């Protein structure tokens, strides 16, 4: 019931990316979950619009839904994968992991 | 400036110490309950806008500017 | 800061460097590593891709570079250290 | 049932900011709503993490919730308000309106 | 681009410019406007704040500057035009 | 490159014309229904990762690289 950074380990064996990804076999996505209620403390990194929205939701519940707990700080991970021509390529996929979840 | 105040409530990073420009204490009516919150605001624009609203049914954002100003300024709903 | 030996097998088509040592790059509070990937080929070892690798949980405190994966099409070992991608072994876990 | 930019007009008379804000009497927040399901088209401006999350949600529904429809492009609005010393000040409040909602 | 006359009543305390004409600024695909705010004071008109204003829906295609608000503590009129904040009237809507 | 394909489905900006690097057609099982989607991918990394997944129960992302390649390549669930 609060915007948090729940940690989890996602494996590429389960997603089906098993015969075209050499490494990593899995990484940590650290999804975000919770709810945002008026007012929001500095811990919940929120924008001004998020605050206006939660206030207009407190004034009228059916008018506007609560803000959404979304990632704010993301990093990148390196993936060494096969292409369609049996070659292998290293690429830095951006915005793959989460390090902070705010009421964006 | 910066001011250290308590951070009791459902949402905090497990650190009562909250360093902010404007500390406060809130008492809402969200999900039909009387949830209490106490925290700090490290954003002047947001702290001001949220501390200038007029107390009414549903909100009770009583703020404070000083040192540990939040401990004993518990929020109370209006009439 | 860190640095790993960068050898790329596709130097021709991508008009990139074939040999050399390349400095690693990363953000603040982000560990960098070295990665090596090769094909055993029933004894005829053929180096493929070697270079810098971003933060990885399973590649942690690897003073050496060991490819723990058993019977892979492309062997891959990640290590944490300065120029740790010059020696590699296939030790099945 | 899709990440959209629903338009609305929020007035400062209803939020209680009536006796300390001179102008504007109200503006347009344009909140965001919807749901994100695998896969996501280029219209739903989503990050790589959002795609990984919706995929791990499709594989297992109780493991991870769906991504959240959050604003991506925001603008700023000028507010002319009274301070605590009966003076009047103009300030550009940033991130007050929404112009695009993606599966952030 | 646009430009409005910038007169600020608080020039002393904020050590800012008292008089002058200031260029407006804004992002791409964002209309800019001029804003004037003054106190009637039962006839003794006293200029307060005049300058640039960001995109506003209710301030649209205002070739003149008219304060439509009735009996306000601080009269405020927003206009769209080059140097449109030099003339202002209080016409109740 | 760029390729114009149809954009039928619950989510599109009211323009069937979709210019993308990789067009596709998907058929899911989300919320217990058989929702059909057809669209384009203007992001190589995302298009590749979403077009390399192995068709299974729940997903049927059949992609395409050519001109109007999406019209008649309707997705179909597996066994
Ligand atoms: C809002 O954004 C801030 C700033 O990014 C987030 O604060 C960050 O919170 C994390 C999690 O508590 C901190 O990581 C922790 O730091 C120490 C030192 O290592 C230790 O307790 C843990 O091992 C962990 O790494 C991080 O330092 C902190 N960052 C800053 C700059 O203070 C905050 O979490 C965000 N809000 C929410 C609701 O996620
Ligand atoms: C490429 O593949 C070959 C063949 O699998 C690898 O050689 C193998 O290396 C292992 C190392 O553990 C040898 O196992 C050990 O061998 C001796 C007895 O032969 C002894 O030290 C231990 O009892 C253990 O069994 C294995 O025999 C050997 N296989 C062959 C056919 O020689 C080689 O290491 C791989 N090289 C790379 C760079 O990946
Ligand atoms: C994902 O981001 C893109 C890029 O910001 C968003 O596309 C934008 O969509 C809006 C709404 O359809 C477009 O505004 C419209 O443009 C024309 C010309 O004025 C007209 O149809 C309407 O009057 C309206 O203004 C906007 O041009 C368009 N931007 C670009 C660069 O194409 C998209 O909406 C975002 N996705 C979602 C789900 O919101
Ligand atoms: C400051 O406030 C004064 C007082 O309210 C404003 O003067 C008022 O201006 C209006 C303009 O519509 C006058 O109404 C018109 O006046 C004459 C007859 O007197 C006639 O043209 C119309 O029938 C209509 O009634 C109003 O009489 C006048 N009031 C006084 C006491 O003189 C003034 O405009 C305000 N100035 C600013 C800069 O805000
Ligand atoms: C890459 O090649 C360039 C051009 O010859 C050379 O200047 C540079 O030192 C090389 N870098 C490495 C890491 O080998
Ligand atoms: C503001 O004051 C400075 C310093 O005297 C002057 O150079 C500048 O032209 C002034 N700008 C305006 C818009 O009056």
């Amino acid at each position: 019931t609060a915007c948090r950074k729940h940690e989890l380990y996602v494996s590429f064996q389960d997603l089906g990316w098993q015969d075209w990804i050499i490494a990593p076999k899995g990484y940590a996505a650290n999804y975000c979950d919770g709810e945002c209620s008026f007012p929001l403390n500095a811990h919940m990194n929120a924008t001004n619009h998020a605050i206006v929205q939660t206030l207009v939701h407190l004034m009228n519940p059916e008018y506007v839904p609560k803000p959404c707990c979304a990632p704010t700080k993301l990093n990148a991970i390196s993936v060494l994968y096969f292409d369609d021509n049996s070659n292998v390529i290293l690429k830095k996929y951006r915005n793959m992991v989460v390090r902070a979840c705010g009421c964006h | 400036k910066l001011y250290m105040c308590v951070c009791e409530g459902l949402s905090c990073g497990n650190e009562d110490h909250c360093e902010g420009q404007q500390c406060f204490s809130s008492l809402s009516i969200n999900d039909g309950f009387h949830v209490y919150q106490k925290g700090c605001f490290q954003v002047y624009e947001q702290g001001k806008m949220t501390c200038k609203t007029p107390p009414s049914p549903g909100q009770a954002v009583e703020c404070c500017q000083g040192d540990w100003c939040n401990r004993n300024i518990t929020a109370q709903l209006p009439t | 800061t860190r640095e790993c030996i960068y050898y790329n097998a596709n130097w021709e088509l991508e008009r990139t460097n074939q040999s050399g040592l390349e400095r690693c790059e990363g953000e603040q509070d982000k560990r960098l590593h070295c990665y090596a990937s090769w094909r055993n080929s029933s004894g005829t070892i053929e180096l493929v891709k070697k270079g810098c690798w971003l933060d990885d949980f399973n590649c942690y405190d690897r003073q050496e570079c060991v490819a723990t994966e058993e019977n892979p099409q492309v062997y891959f070992c990640c290590c944490e250290g300065n120029f740790c991608n010059e020696r590699f072994t296939h030790l099945p876990e």
